[PDB]
């Protein structure tokens, strides 16, 4: 449940050889990276809010 | 139209590799010679004239310059790994310096002209205000510094790596190409239209006299305002057409992208040379200094 | 890696029409310090670097397609 304003990036990862499971990573203002849950619409919302910036 | 793509950045090791060299090298000349400058016109309280305390200030600004010049060299190898707090203070101070030292060129300028066009009037007698000049142009650096430390802090990027930027919100771009204006109106068009109209009445007044010593005079002239020009004009021009490219003057280039980053790095190398440089010609070049600096050794 | 003294938009022109087929990532950038406008920028297998218009609503169905 990260915040909108903390998050800087998201980068959307599909799958592949070496991962069969969808990746969403966040990097935050901080320089932290974090794994979000692909399943949960905020992450969608957030993504659309951002397009939308 | 395919070609469309990210323009990938690149590094090269030559550089990163050399730059610390010269940094090194630069910072040892400069804390030397501010050093030396600083012990001589504080040694000895006879004499000191005016040009001894703008001399003097001059130098502690140069040697702050100097002192926040290697965290600066460790930035440019590895990136800014030292967090928010430091990038603001030695921002802070590299910035307010830098001005100062500008402005102290222009001030020691105007006390040339005031000294020699109008040494027969009733003019000169203003030079005698060097402590509340020198006030106010440490005020006037700092007020102007203000930007730096406001809107400061790490950008953590994926092709890049973090740096010592600026946030300012969502038009950052913009706002920062605002405020490009000032390094470059009050650190290089005001002091250069001073500095010129200053030393070309000065010339002007010289080349008409007959006295022993105004050859040398005007090649210390001379020497001055080339130092000045080579050593800030090439950053100040590559600034410039950075500001056209953002602005879409000139033709936008993934190459001159890499050209113009460059030539920023390049020119910010070689005008760091005037803190090291300062001594030399404004000071050293004195008899007094020279001669004072001898006796000292006793 | 590498530094740079300024920060720049990862693109210059604005692509549209991709192929799902041959994306294999995707990374989003709101607008900050970098720019002053958000970048979608997409990797596809054969290892090439596109840049897509956030404005197109092609771009966005194929990044919620992606999710």
């Amino acid at each position: 449940g990260i915040h909108l304003k903390n998050i800087q990036s998201v980068n959307v990862r599909s799958p592949g050889p070496h991962c069969a499971q969808t990746e969403v990573i966040a990097t935050l203002k901080n320089g932290k990276k974090a794994c979000l849950n692909p399943a949960s619409p905020m992450v969608q919302k957030i993504i659309e809010k951002i397009l939308n910036k | 139209l395919l070609d469309a793509a990210p323009c990938e950045p690149e590094s090269l090791e030559i550089n990163k590799y050399f730059v610390v060299i010269i940094y090194a090298l630069v910072f040892l000349l400069s804390l030397l010679g501010n050093s030396l400058v600083m012990l001589v016109i504080l040694y000895s309280r006879v004499g000191r004239s005016v040009t001894d305390v703008y001399l003097l200030n001059l130098a502690l600004a140069d040697l702050l310059f100097a002192l926040t010049l290697p965290i600066w060299a460790a930035s440019k190898v590895n990136g800014w790994i030292f967090g928010t707090f430091l990038c603001k203070v030695v921002s802070l101070l590299k910035e307010v310096n830098f001005y100062s030292g500008i402005l102290l060129l222009a001030c020691i300028s105007v006390d040339r002209y005031l000294a020699i066009v109008h040494a027969t009037r009733t003019l000169t007698q203003k030079r005698y205000l060097v402590k509340f000049i020198c006030l106010s142009i440490w005020g006037l650096s700092l007020l102007l510094a203000l930007p730096v430390l406001l809107f400061r802090r790490t950008v953590y990027s994926s092709n890049v790596s973090p740096a010592c930027y600026e946030d300012m919100g969502n038009n950052t771009a913009n706002w920062r190409m605002l405020l490009r204006i000032l390094p470059q109106s009050f650190g290089f068009i005001v002091p250069l239209l001073i500095m010129l109209f200053c030393y070309g009445f000065t010339l002007r007044t010289l080349f008409k006299a007959h006295m022993g010593q105004k050859h040398r005079a005007m090649r210390v002239i001379f020497a001055v305002v080339l130092i000045f020009l080579l050593c800030w004009l090439p950053y100040n021009l590559v600034l410039l057409a950075d500001t056209l490219m953002r602005t879409q003057v000139i033709q936008e280039t993934c190459e001159r992208r890499n050209h113009i980053d460059r030539a920023l790095d390049a020119t910010e190398i070689l005008g760091i040379l005037h803190s090291c440089l300062n001594p030399l010609i404004y000071a050293f070049i004195g008899q007094k200094f020279r001669h004072g600096l001898l006796k000292i050794l006793a």
